């Protein structure tokens, strides 16, 4: 029964930094996993980054590296992602789960609503 | 890790088949196949629908089933209804390179 | 946690309660002798290797009953030996490898008379055990039971040499 | 995995209540048992793991705890034990005892 | 009711053998385990020994490998306990227990050396 929410649309000149973060209640934080995802009209979908409350352990793929970092909140549900070194990536960002807490059905399930980042 | 695929004509209402090919088949050991299958609609949020293989999640009818081999990959759908359409992901578990498909949208 | 049975059985892992259907094949040892091998017949295989570790432990709620009496077990968890009537908790063991993997345990049984012992019935109850596990990850904890049932028409010759 | 406990020396007055605990690392589990010393005798027992009063004393002893920390509380002293507490886990193969802690009164 | 007696004080030459018998009486000797427990005087407790009656297969704990010998006897219902190797360090008083934890205990040994 539960949802996850974002944030607004917004829409950033070219040489800046963006903030955009997932909110998740109704269940405990601390035991599942956060992934993040991007798709594009005319490209294929793939996730950005790895990150687990519970260590504070970042993996992140090569080409990705160096342009963001993921961390979550403790205290209350929260994703954190700041975009650095900013060109034309207009896409939308998502934020999702993952499964298997002991014997589950594993996969990418609880996907939020859609928002917009625009470039000029 | 480099994986290929629009869709068919599709008569209404009967089956759909779409294929995933890999450039390198999974089967380790048990014989178990790891591949991931989602669904969307625009503008609303995108639903899983299978995982491992030919395994049903949450409350969603059980029409949806498939066959299991190494080079090939087949989904088939029973009944076709107003919400079934779409466009259809594909996922594979390639160690810490997890990659996505290219998309395959169904038609009329 | 996905293990099966070599004779094609696969165990529920959602619930705490699950049966396993293994054959026995009873022989004689020097000073005790073996009534239940599972080191063949059991055995496991993990998921994702790379994330998640697994560990699997039983405490000391454990107990022989069922037809026959409590006596005096031998346990050997991939090390030493251990009082069947459980007093203590086991050492851990660690899986890993995506490969199938033997999960040893043995069940001993300590002579009271040079000539024989009862006979088993095919389908019964032999022991109880429970087993609880944890993660790499998540600190809680997830306990279940599991109780042996027999499949096979075979004795137990306890101390001395059966001779028929 | 390792046994530190706190307390060590208390107090020499009849009446009041005192706190004994055993702190463990690594997360041992409810699988402790607590039992006391006298000087010249043998040791017995007196609460079995987690927490369960067994048969040999009627004398008020409780004890509670759960996870890493574990703690004795009584509410009344008179005409006890002059020796020592021992703290001891059942959880691998190399079992290891507590220090010391004496209670004089 | 169950109870247990053991031999008295013994005194050894550095660089030897000592045994030191634990007999026990009431309950089944063939059913029940055996535990040690070596206490110096007044430095706290160690755990040390773990045999079967029943066969002569002991489960040591790690920081002696050959120190003990740990035998035991099934006919004339007297546990036995070997040490091999006498030294300064070693001179302290051993205890006889039963495995239900540790209810029943024996009375100690003054070992010196």
């Amino acid at each position: 029964q539960v949802q996850l929410t974002q944030s607004g649309a917004e829409l950033v000149k070219p040489g800046a930094s963006v903030k955009i973060s997932c909110k998740a209640s109704g269940y405990t934080f601390t035991d599942y996993y956060i992934n993040w995802v991007k798709q594009r009209p005319g490209q294929g979908l793939e996730w950005i980054g790895k990150i687990g409350p519970g260590n504070n352990s970042t993996y992140y793929k090569e080409n990705f590296e160096g342009k963001a970092t993921l961390t979550a909140d403790k205290s209350f549900s929260t994703a954190y992602m700041q975009l650095s070194s900013l060109s034309e990536d207009s896409a939308v960002y998502f934020c999702a789960r993952w499964g298997y807490l002991w014997s589950t059905g594993g996969g990418f399930d609880y996907w939020g609503h859609g928002t917009t980042l625009t470039v000029s | 890790i480099v994986m290929t695929q629009f869709s068919n004509p599709v008569t209404l209402g009967t089956s759909a088949s779409i294929s995933c090919s890999s450039s390198k088949s999974l089967l380790h050991s048990n014989g178990i196949t790891y591949l991931y299958w989602y669904l969307q609609r625009p503008g609303q949020s995108p639903q899983l629908l299978i995982y491992r293989m030919s395994n049903l999640a949450s409350g969603v009818p059980d029409r949806f089933s498939g066959s299991g081999s190494g080079t090939d990959f087949a989904l088939r759908i029973s009944r076709v209804e107003t919400e079934d359409v779409g466009v259809y992901y594909c996922a594979q578990m390639l160690e810490r390179p997890y990659t996505f498909g290219s998309g395959t949208k169904l038609e009329i | 946690f996905a293990c099966k049975t070599a004779s094609g059985t696969a165990i529920p892992i959602g619930a705490a309660s699950a049966n396993v259907y293994v054959n026995l094949a009873p022989a004689v040892n020097v000073g005790q002798n073996l009534v239940v091998d599972l080191s063949t017949q059991i055995f496991c295989h993990n998921d994702y290797p790379e994330t998640i570790t697994d560990y699997v432990t039983l405490q000391r709620g454990s107990a022989y009953g069922g037809v026959l009496s409590s006596f005096s077990g031998t346990v050997k968890y991939s090390g030493s030996s251990y009082p069947f009537p459980t007093t203590s908790e086991t050492p851990r063991v660690v899986y890993n490898s995506r490969t199938d993997k033997p999960w040893p345990v043995a069940l001993y049984l300590t002579p009271v008379s040079s000539a024989g012992g009862v006979a088993i019935k095919a389908g019964s109850l032999i022991a109880v055990l429970i087993l609880r596990q944890t993660n790499n990850y998540n600190s809680d904890d997830f306990q279940f039971v599991w109780n042996i049932y027999a499949n096979n028409d075979v004795v137990v010759p306890t101390g001395g040499c059966d001779v028929s």
